[PDB]
């Protein structure tokens, strides 16, 4: 069993001319060392970087001067705003474990392959918020899986607990608010054969000015 | 089934900017998006348990930060000058940064005054171009990338040189107490 | 894989004439799909439901002319109240979840009939609500098993965490508080060939009054 | 063993309720359960992601609490009385409410308006059982349901109803805006 | 299926001449019946109380006037102290879930027998400390293991979510830190041949003084 | 590798506790950190859900962290006199508690008098070792034992005998209800 204790005792002796110790980290329960936890970390802290940018892309086409949707503008800007500060505590979550962040590692979940484009009409826009958010919620259950319940020889409960406190909670309110928001948009457009919709974009957009 | 309304048109001759400085500027917002990568980076490895050094991750964990907010200011008069109706997707790209550890605090401030004097020397070119177009001398523009962009650059540069020098010069002799100082001068904290 | 976005280009084709959008809700993480969690969780309202009910009549029973228990009513108020809150909170988290709730929706976790009855001396009454609070904990437990290990397909962890956070913390204070009443009334029956029990009964009842 | 103590008896004359009237009492709180019952279902039934009134929802969530409270009291007022030493358990029963599904707000309303409606008769009856018994008229209890409890049915019946003339008026051409608009004044939010 | 209530019912019948209610205690999800979960619960208690100790003697060493380090010394007292109040919440949550603490109940976890010294130089003292830490820190992944995952008839997720909200996350802050700390002793040490490790040790400890 | 500084060797002269009484105070270490750990089985005893008397629970709890402190205090005034510079390992050893259970209130005060009354003639002998020494008569040390450890001794026996007189004057007849309110008042509850 090597310990950070031992390895001083043996480096710090006068026959060594090194001090390496390498048991002197902030690994423990073999993180990394089994299972594809950490490196799924690594992953979650990517995508919720990429996410930041192309939800603020949405955020500056809702404030071009022919869309001027402030209300969806401010719904994005807060969900960039959001993923771009998780980002930063996942990298520092990885290095509080003992690892280190790398911005190219990939994610083994399988995932489709479908572009992030910005300039859509208010109910793509919401529908495609709504599945991003999905897919970050579904990634943080892989996550969780993975850490205790995957591989018999990973038991990480204190991964598990940072996402389901950091993460898992608020993903179920976020998702259930933009699902909302289709339903409402989707009877605008359907009602009374759609009728009311210019009035009603207008409308729901001074709603989200006020409740985002 | 009719999902969005039938666009309206208003008037267009307020929309002013020209192809060639809209161009710079399109790449300029790109550039302060890889910085931003590139600062993240930084921060990430001082955060290492082997590296532990707090004050050099702040400091570069608030440049990632700062640079974004640089980016979005300059996609902001973009919007305000009534551009972006189209082509927003493609304005950015995520990738990941070309470097990912350093030696010490020298090497990662040395690469930031030369990442700063880089986007300092791309703003005066973006200047140039809206400037000089033949066509359309942008003076709002220019006077705004002048005085505010490259105010927040040679300001940024002189204090990350001052930070180089006053580092380096421990470095012949005092390569770990010295740095385990300076980090904590970093966090405000005076051993 | 069908997602909110696409769903929503075919219905918003020129094509279409009908907008029905299945994937634009809140349901992720295949919840309600696999397994027993989504109609546990709503036959877990139902159980609070009735529950409230039966620690109300308690309460009133407690508080009649010849009972007179002002400690004991107030003890069995408040388990009402609680169970009453649950209720209504567990109904709002089946719908954030996306599902719906259905009051006639049955739990397969065995358990036994056992009528509640309000008319009971004061040990017989504190015993039906310490069983009472062990079959709600026990309930608590069977629904987190059954959304993170029984089923090889479904892994829920934010009906997990929402468990762990709202119920399952405070059940065990709950039931130790219980235990502890009912041990200190057989006492006050059993030292002393119990006869002190009538002056025991009026002090402990005084006891409730200041504590619950 | 003996776990309880011996009861005692004290004076009974005060405790006067006759039968048909404390019978109408027992009913009437059956119904007031079964009317809070009814109102969680609504309330469950807005609050779907699909249905996405959360005005709706709250509105009658609070009408649920309600009714529950109007339940306790008549079970209070029984007990002040000198009642309910026994047949407390037979006193309520939770069952499954009759409806579960509104086509929208206007149904709800409507359904809830002819529910409380409902209750008003409910009570007068109770009123007449308790006045009208030849043997003795409960003075006190008809004054307690007639000042406090009818007086919230009427009030809460005319809210009800001019709630659901307001919205009905905005169906033929509005439902979607109109519903959604109405909905969120019920939480105190003006658009 | 024995009750509370029923063992009430039977023992207060004119037949009974005792109340032993051996199911009118704080016990569900029959804690204590299956696995090694409350056993492993009050050998963390005993795991906790040795090492406030150590930590404590470490404290006291580090005060002696040759060494005279003040940081050390407040960062092995705090460990100490935390220690100590842990030691008793363990003991409190074993009886709030109807056990009773044993003080000479054992571990199963294989671990290694290596007596603590207090007298150490800093380096040997911070990998020491980082060693009882990680040591502490893994027997919460064994019992938080055995509590949702080792046992096929035992499933307590009160026990998983104690230990994820009061050991679990709070362990990789320290550990981390102290990771930290060997790091940075051992830059002193090496670099520029060491020659600045005394005055390094001083500087570092007076650092420790106001963050510890 | 060179881990650590070449030790220094300042003026020892100040440093004068003589072996007989620094062996005495080593001891009494121990047995405090041994009533430390007794007190935490009596405070472990009295949580169980079968005992359920909190009150002495706490009042136990609260004597063990006590216990602890008066041996953190014994070795700090070895470390101010310029002792423990080694042979500091050796000091203590934790070890499971000689008692786990009691028959009710009365039989733990009375275990807990005993034990203080044992702390206190150790504490005399120390300070006999101490003082009688005819190389060295400890005027300092045996002045703190004195007016600091016996203080507080005989202010607790005195305390804790009380308690056992009330609560056991109770027993013959009110054993269940006595100790329940005489637990309740240990936590300021007047019921
Ligand atoms: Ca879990
Ligand atoms: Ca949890
Ligand atoms: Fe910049
Ligand atoms: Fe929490
Ligand atoms: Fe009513
Ligand atoms: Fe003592």
């Amino acid at each position: 069993a090597d310990t950070c204790y031992n390895d001083v005792a043996l480096d710090c002796g006068i026959t060594s001319n090194s001090l390496a110790l390498p048991r002197c980290n902030a690994v423990y329960g073999e993180y990394g060392s089994h299972g594809n936890v950490a490196t799924e970390l690594q992953a979650y802290a990517k995508l919720h970087l990429e996410r930041s940018y192309d939800y603020l892309l949405s955020a500056a086409y809702f404030n071009n001067y022919q869309t001027n949707r402030a209300g969806f503008s401010k719904l994005f800007k807060k969900l960039s705003d959001e993923a771009w500060s998780k980002t930063i505590d996942i990298i520092k979550h990885v290095t509080k474990r003992g690892d280190k962040m790398n911005f190219d590692q990939h994610s083994t979940m399988k995932t489709e392959r479908k572009n992030y484009t910005a300039e859509n009409h208010e109910l793509e826009a919401l529908a495609k918020a709504l599945d991003t958010q999905k897919e970050l919620a579904e990634r943080a259950f892989y996550i969780h899986r993975e850490a205790t319940r995957n591989s018999q020889h990973l038991h990480d409960p204190e991964i598990a607990q940072y996402l389901e406190e950091e993460f898992i909670e608020d993903h179920a309110e976020k998702i259930r608010t933009l699902a909302g928001h289709t339903s409402d948009l989707k009877k605008f457009i359907t009602a009374n054969n759609g009728h009311d919709l210019s009035l009603a974009l207008y409308v729901f957009d001074e709603y989200l000015q006020k409740t985002v | 089934t009719q999902c969005n309304v039938n666009p309206v048109q208003i008037p267009k001759d307020w929309i002013t900017m020209h192809r060639s400085c809209r161009n710079s500027m399109r790449q300029q917002i790109q550039m302060e998006v890889g910085a931003s990568l590139q600062y993240l980076a930084m921060g990430a490895h001082f955060s290492k348990d082997v590296v532990n050094r707090p004050g050099f991750a702040q400091l570069f964990f608030d440049a990632a930060s700062e640079e974004r907010e640089h980016a979005m200011k300059l996609i902001e008069y973009l919007l305000m000058r009534g551009e972006l109706t189209n082509d927003v997707s493609s304005l950015l790209q995520v990738r990941p940064p070309t470097r990912s550890s350093w030696k010490g605090g020298v090497e990662a401030l040395e690469h930031a005054l030369s990442m700063e004097s880089d986007v300092t020397k791309s703003i005066r070119n973006v200047i140039k171009a809206c400037e000089d177009d033949s066509e359309f001398n942008d003076y709002h523009l220019v006077d705004y990338l002048t005085g505010d962009f490259l105010e927040e650059q040679y300001k940024g540069q002189r204090d990350l040189a001052g930070k180089a020098s006053t580092l380096k010069k421990l470095m012949d002799r005092h390569e770990a107490l010295g740095e385990f100082i300076f980090d904590k001068k970093l966090l405000g904290i005076d051993v």
